[PDB]
RNA sequence: UCCAAACUAAUUU
RNA sequence: GUCUCUGUGGCGCAAUCGGAGCGCGUUCGGCUGUUACCGAAAGGUUGGUGGUUCGAGCCCACCCAGGGACGCCA
RNA sequence: GUCUACGGCCAUACCACCCUGAACGCGCCCGAUCUCGUCUGAUCUCGGAAGCUAAGCAGGGUCGGGCCUGGUUAGUACUUGGAUGGGAGACCGCCUGGGAAUACCGGGUGCUGUAGGCUU
RNA sequence: CGGCCAAGCGUUCAUAGCGACGUCGCUUUUUGAUCCUUCGAUGUCGGCUCUUCCUAUCAUUGUGAAGCAGAAUUCACCAAGC
RNA sequence: GGAGGACAGAAACCUCCCGUGGAGCAGAAGGGCAAAAGCUCGCUUGAUCUUGAUUUUCAGUACGAAUACAGACCGUGAAAG
RNA sequence: AGUGCUCUGAAUGUCAAAGUGAAGAAAUUCAAUGAAGCGCGGGUAAACGGCGGGAGUAACUAUGACUCUCUUAAGGUAGCC
RNA sequence: AGCGAAUGAUUAGAGGUCUUGGUCAACCUAUUCUCAAACUUUAAAUGGGUAAGAAGCCCGGCUCGCUGGCGUGGAGCCGGGCGUGGAAUGCGAGUGCCUAGUGGGCCACUUUUGGUAAGCAGAACUGGCGCUGCGGGAUGAACCGAACGCCGGGUUAAGGCGCCCGAUGCCGACGCUCAUCAGACCCCAGAAAAGGUGUUGGUUGAUAUAGACAGCAGGACGGUGGCCAUGGAAGUCGGAAUCCGCUAAGGAGUGUGUAACAACUCACCUGCCGAAUCAACUAGCCCUGAAAAUGGAUGGCGCUGGAGCGUCGGGCCCAUACCCGG
């Protein structure tokens, strides 16, 4: 049976990467969070107050809670039968902003900027995008060359 | 004595190497690994003749060194004392375990062994024995390997390498990269000089 | 060779530098990390610092912000530019330093145009003062003093111009235990012997005492105020008559220049073509020379 | 009334 | 298998109290006609190998050479 | 063209060695009455301005070492799904999709924000 | 209980008879290992008696080999009739 | 580690140079750590008084431990803290 | 020596209830005083039971009368196998 | 995957030369062989999380005792305006109460731990058996196909189609193989190393009418026997050898087992014989290797121009599955 401690098989997890022990980059720590935005919860070995439990580490969620140096993240755990949604305290160096949620952003900001300029050139413009077409009918010039034959090489023995 | 060699034949553990945590293993049977005149430079003793696994396996310390010694005296007896340079590429650094059984705990009850002795874990395709000799000699280094497969359990299978030596540079253009300075014996082997670098080494080199 | 080399070619393979800024040895990022950075409930709101520097001839002084981008400069003020309100030569003394520290306040004050709200400690008495917000008014810009890699021990110039900066008007939390005038021995703050360090008496008193020694040695101590005609005796005026011309007019007005050309002062970068036939002949003059 | 044991095989009167 | 335990001068064996010894023997003077007694000197990888430590023969981990003790329903 | 102060990303920026550095600056530098520290004014602190780019720093250089990035390695190794595939087995082919790492061979050698200089 | 390879032994001579260092198997008379069956019970060692089966042959019939002169002996083959 | 310096040597102390952590941080191992989390000085008692929320084990109960706050009183520092 | 059993009871240490003394408004509390027993001291194995190791040594060898030693309450005697 | 990258484990030479090593090591530098569940710069496949709108977006204002240079910052509140419903595919969803039985499981593919192994012990993932019949595997909890109301017709799946036994009673196609223990279909119910001038393919190399191969043989071996030695040299050998025939090409011996001048004509041939041949590999089937006890098991009978093995075609046979109908 294996130990219930806090850190059991962490050695990698919150280790550090290479050639990138030591100071913290200052700019983690001069982000905003507002409540109601979407955080990456990774956790770092460097700073050990405030760091998530290890079945957060690589979750995804939102914030509610925001004091002097943390945070209050709403995570969904899928423990065993049922997904129930916990309310955890991160410091700040453990998180950062997910960049899932900016590509939706950048396109309600697209959607808008096209609704009230639609309609006067009678444009019906697309705005769902639509799952990867098959390829459409076109044409392959040689340009007088002719194919270069192939045919499988005989086999030899090295290793 | 040791159990027969059909108990530990297949790779089935995970390599147990010993360690700070396997201690007290017994040392192997096969300390040698290189043999013949092994001082011989890489300028004119040109072939090299390989022993390739066939099969996933792995294979004794006793076994590495029964064919160490019956390639050795054929090698010795019809290419002469020092006409031949062999080299044993195994090592037995995995570690086979024994259940000693027979006023303990009986049966199945604690049942992780004692180490016992050492394999070499082996590959398809994998080089066991490599031998170099003048080219003349073909014949008899197809028949030192030949006669070193009866101590081994599995399949092997001869081959004569298209490099020169136990080097890594194909014997076809192993004389021209000599001559134009890309290759330079030191000793056994031979070094690769690249195009690249200080210049001083160029100036040495072209002294 | 005997001794394994330490620097080896796995040496480098496994070494990761320090910042950039670090290994300059300019930065402290230990004090940085809790000096620039806001608490996270006070969102995006400002955090000043003065930052405070000097070097051999000059006193920087500037109020910055930090920004993901890098460090906002609010307001910068000089010791090279006090010439232009009257004070020559000394400009790195502890004089200067006040000086500086209150050209510094009164141009922020005004930048923002609350000069004349918070006027600040004008009759210079060197004793504790800390400008109060007004209710119905802006409140005080509030600051915080970045002293550097400096050693702060009593009497250090940096705290001079914190004492500029709050007489200036500037809200900057401090104690008076780094002014000169502090007494370590009794816990006694004199505010006199204080005063003294910003009028400059401590330079005025070796004056006169190399005056009356050496005369000699008093030529190549002071040969700059000499040559400005700088007396022991009208020194202590010549700083009032500073002060009040910094609250005169604080603004900083610069002179633009144009007539100059694109001329290199340096040497660009060899191409890949001018490095490989360098070799080039190089191999081949290695060659011919045999 | 303190303790106090032993003594060449090497021979010639 | 597991747990304790011993190892020290030629011999039996101390100190287990983190800061090298008894008895006997062996040399060597004496006494004696000549071989107990009297006097004095010498002698120790303190099993081995690493640890811990201000510091180890004393406390730790292992190896060895020895011992001891713990098991029974067929 | 370039520096100073404060930075951001933290080697394309580091390391060794060589060369050049106008003007500003930055430095080395000169001193110990005051402030403040020392076994020692060397460091630290303070007061300066005779000297100098020697060094730091900057720019450049090196068939340089590292680092960053491409090629090869290689559709290789491995792998999801599948078969009343093969083989005594160990293992191995094929189908259906994914797809690496060295050695080896090239290219590159800091970008940039805020405020303030200098360069005719 | 057998096989393969062949350093050696066999005065000479690897292989008549052998066979180190290796390595590949078979068998279920051993014992371990397991715990599938039986605990509303399968009488539990040996000897005695009696039958049948196996061959991995001790002898006998027919053979081959030898370091088989004869004699005795050893090694193989077909073979479990007795 | 190197090179030096009366006695002084394989080890005493002195000095310069190299040194990406190869040391140390009470202990097991793992992670972290260099103008530091290490070593040395100065001042101290935030090892104190409180009410909730959350995490970890998990039934998502308790203990234990832990994390973010908030209210007091305080220490330290020039100050941010 | 152990475990028992037994004798002795000295100033004996420990030691209940009652009794005595003090403190207190009282319940109560404290102190003094101390029976047997235990503890201390003898005796007792035809009581229960118990009754060692290690070295060296005779001039062929081998043995070991003798010698030295750690050691316990004694170290198994006459016998017998 | 890596180790000419750290940490460990590790093989060999080479180049340097300082010295408390005695030319040797140690040392250093550049290489080189082989490793790692409790090492790693690098690094997949499969996987885990979130997102893909009206609970939004854009406008104005208001509140605050929080925050504060500032009309700041933040949260809240109130109006007003915007539907192309902002990937695919499928689907009705939400929520409460009460509650039984269970808490011995076992098996299989892949990953996996202990063990020589086990129809053994212990995990992961999914499916199954337990709870479940039916067709097929002769027989079988678990394999393969497919899951079940009571029937008719049709058609299939896995598997089959000599006779048992439904279906090849095809003028089926091309080969391989002879076994005096043949072989014969998932799980699965029997074999290995090593061999075979057994046959059939294949790979590489070599010789050949300036005539090989195999067999008869025609001048068809000698001063030099040297050197090695009188334990083996004017035929032929357990130790280092090694030129020459006065030739058309020739021994200091494979060859008549040898202290012997013992003694016979191989080797190398140009005419005879005159056309192809030799060797080493390799992998198909078959054989040797291959021995247990009641008499016996491709299921049986049997089968050899196949009823065996390999690759294939057309038909055909039937499940409770699929389809149409009651
Ligand atoms: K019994
Ligand atoms: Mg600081
Ligand atoms: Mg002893
Ligand atoms: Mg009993
Ligand atoms: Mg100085
Ligand atoms: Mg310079
Ligand atoms: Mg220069
Ligand atoms: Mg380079
Ligand atoms: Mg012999
Ligand atoms: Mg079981
Ligand atoms: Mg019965
Ligand atoms: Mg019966
Ligand atoms: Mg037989
Ligand atoms: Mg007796
Ligand atoms: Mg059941
Ligand atoms: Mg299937």
């Amino acid at each position: 049976t294996n130990t219930k401690g806090k850190r059991r098989g962490t050695r990698y997890m919150f280790s550090r990467p290479f050639r990138k022990h030591g100071v913290v980059p200052l700019a983690t720590y001069m982000r905003i969070y507002k409540k109601g935005d979407i955080v990456d919860i990774k956790g770092m070995g460097t700073v050990q107050k405030g760091m998530p439990h290890k079945c957060y580490h690589g979750k995804t969620g939102r914030v509610y809670n925001v004091t002097q140096h943390a945070v209050g993240i709403v995570v969904n755990k899928q423990v065993k039968g049922k997904i129930l949604a916990k309310r955890i305290n991160v410091r700040i160096e453990h998180i950062k902003h997910s960049k899932s949620r900016d590509s939706f952003l950048k396109r309600v900001k697209e959607n808008d900027q096209k609704k009230k300029e639609a309609k006067e050139k009678g444009t019906w413009v697309q705005l769902k995008r639509q799952p990867a077409p098959p390829r459409e009918a076109h044409f392959v010039r040689t340009n007088g060359k002719e194919p270069e034959l192939l045919e499988p090489i005989p086999y030899e023995f090295m290793a | 004595g040791r159990r027969p060699a059909r108990c530990y034949r297949y790779c089935k553990n995970k390599p147990y190497p010993k360690s700070r945590f396997c201690r007290g293993v017994p040392d192997a049977k096969i300390r040698i690994f290189d043999l013949g005149r092994k001082k011989a430079k890489v300028d004119e003793f040109p072939l090299g003749g390989h022993m390739v696994s066939d099969e996933y396996e792995q294979l004794s310390s006793e076994a590495l060194e029964a064919a160490r010694i019956c390639a050795n005296k054929y090698m010795v007896k019809s290419c002469g004392r020092d006409g031949f340079h062999m080299r044993v590429r195994l090592h037995p650094f995995h570690v086979i375990r024994i259940n000693k059984m027979l006023r303990l705990q009986t049966g199945m009850r604690g049942a992780f062994g004692k180490p016992q002795g050492t394999v070499a874990r082996v590959h398809i395709g994998q080089v066991i024995m490599s031998i170099r000799t003048k080219l003349q000699n073909e014949e008899h280094v197809i028949e030192a390997l030949r006669r070193a497969k009866f101590k081994f359990p599995g399949r092997q299978k001869i081959h004569i390498s298209k490099k020169w030596g136990f080097t890594k540079f194909n014997a076809d253009e192993f004389e021209d990269m000599v001559a134009k300075k890309c290759l330079i014996p030191d000793g056994c082997g031979v070094k690769y000089v690249p195009s690249h670098g200080p210049l001083d080494k160029w100036r040495v080199l072209h002294s | 060779g005997f001794v394994k080399v330490v620097k080896n070619k796995a040496y480098f393979k496994r070494y990761q530098v320090k910042f950039r800024r670090r290994r300059e040895g300019k930065t402290d990022y230990y004090a940085r990390k809790r000096l620039v950075i806001q608490d996270k409930n006070k969102y995006n709101t400002p955090k000043y610092r003065m930052i405070v520097r000097v070097t051999n001839r000059d006193i920087i002084c500037q109020i910055a912000y930090a920004r993901i981008e890098g460090d906002m400069i609010v307001c910068a003020a000089y010791a090279h530019e006090l010439p232009k309100y009257g004070v020559k030569v000394g400009l790195t003394n502890y004089a200067a330093a006040y000086c500086t520290g209150l050209l510094l306040a009164r141009r922020l004050l005004n930048r923002f145009g609350m000069d004349k709200i918070y006027e600040g400690q004008v009759e210079v008495t060197g004793d504790e003062y800390n400008v109060e917000s007004i209710d119905g008014q802006p409140g005080a810009f509030t600051c915080y003093l970045d002293a550097g890699l400096a050693r702060t021990t009593t009497g250090n110039k940096v705290f001079g111009a914190l004492k500029g900066a709050v007489d200036g008007g500037l809200s900057i939390p401090h104690s008076t235990k780094r002014f000169p005038g502090y007494d370590s021995e009794s816990k006694e703050f004199n505010a006199e012997v204080h005063r003294k360090h910003i009028m400059g008496q401590n330079v005025a008193d070796y004056m006169r005492y190399l005056m009356e020694e050496d005369e000699d040695a008093y030529k190549k101590q002071f040969s700059q105020y000499i040559k400005n005609s700088v007396t022991p005796d009208m020194m202590e005026e010549m700083y009032k008559k500073a002060h009040a011309a910094i609250r005169e007019n604080p603004v900083y007005e610069k002179k633009p220049k144009k007539e100059v050309k694109k001329k290199r002062w340096n040497r660009p970068k060899m191409s890949l073509a001018q490095k490989k036939d360098r070799v080039a002949q190089k191999k081949a003059s290695f060659l011919r020379a045999q």
